[PDB]
């Protein structure tokens, strides 16, 4: 659905 | 003189040049789907410099305190102006008006640009480069960089957001130090504070351009499917 809040919620 | 507090926590929070280098470097020798492979490889390596602005943006100090959809609403809103500035704030530290340094360290010459890229591409490079030598005559340091790249990051209308009055408080915060800092510092030529800000307007004003060279690209159909930068084009 998202790309940025993948990236954002990330490992870390 | 004294340095802003803002100023010193965000030079601590800014990733080394060597070990970004190095992560994106690492990431374009993994393989993946051909079908020009240097043009991948420049999409790439684009990808990747945004991918680590991220991870400095979920490190500074008022964006992690922020929930998630204000965080993406501010990044949204000012990837293209925080990748411009990355590459005008690269050319400042390259002081080398001939070509272009990339974020893997390898140089571009301008002559190359001019024979080999499209009129969009040289024009907007060449701007930029005209911006690069603005700030080289300001005599732009890595204290004011720093601060400018926070004050990019949350120059957005405070109505789009919902953590608003924490925003507010970054906005005029970042400004102060901004303010406070080519007071004490630049009290040369004019007003710093000022020039710097009307930089601000131009480094948006490239990062549009930017963001039409990508659409450009895009309905060529040359760009390569996954692109981040492209899926960041069309929220
Ligand atoms: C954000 C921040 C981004 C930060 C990263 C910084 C990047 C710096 C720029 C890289 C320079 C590389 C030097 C290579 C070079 O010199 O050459 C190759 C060009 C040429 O490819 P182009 O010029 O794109 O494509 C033409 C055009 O379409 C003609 O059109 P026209 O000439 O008609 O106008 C056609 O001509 P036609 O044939 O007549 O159609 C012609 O076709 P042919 O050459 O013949 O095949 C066709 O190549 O690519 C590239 O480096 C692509 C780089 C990809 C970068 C991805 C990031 C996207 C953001 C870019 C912003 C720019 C950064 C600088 C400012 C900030």
């Amino acid at each position: 659905p998202s790309l940025l809040k993948k990236l954002l919620l990330a490992p870390a | 003189p004294n340095v802003p507090e803002l100023i010193l926590q965000l030079l601590q929070l800014e990733p080394d040049e060597d070990q970004v280098r190095a992560r994106i470097l690492g990431s374009l020798q993994e393989p993946t789907k051909s079908r020009p492979a240097a043009f991948g490889l420049l999409c790439r390596m684009a990808d990747q410099t945004f991918i680590s602005i991220v991870d400095w943006a979920r490190r500074c100090m008022v964006f992690k305190e922020l929930e998630v959809a204000d965080q993406m609403t501010l990044l949204q809103n000012c990837w293209s102006e925080l990748l411009v500035f990355d590459h005008i704030y690269r050319q400042v530290q390259h002081g080398k008006e001939g070509s272009i340094l990339l974020v893997t360290g390898q140089e571009v010459e301008l002559t190359t640009v001019a024979t080999q890229a499209g009129s969009l591409l040289h024009s907007l490079v060449l701007r930029a480069q005209e911006l690069v030598l603005q700030l080289l005559a300001l005599q732009l340091d890595r204290q004011e960089f720093v601060c400018l790249k926070f004050i990019i990051l949350f120059s957005l209308d405070l109505k789009f957001l919902n953590n608003h009055i924490l925003v507010k408080d970054a906005q005029e915060k970042a400004n102060a130090a901004l303010l406070d800092y080519t007071l004490c510092h630049y009290p040369h030529s004019g007003d710093k504070f000022q020039q710097l800000l009307l930089c601000l307007v131009e480094v948006r004003a490239l990062s549009m351009q930017a963001k039409e060279y990508l659409y450009h690209k895009h309905l060529g159909n040359e760009m390569p499917r996954n692109n981040l930068l492209i899926e960041m084009l069309q929220a």
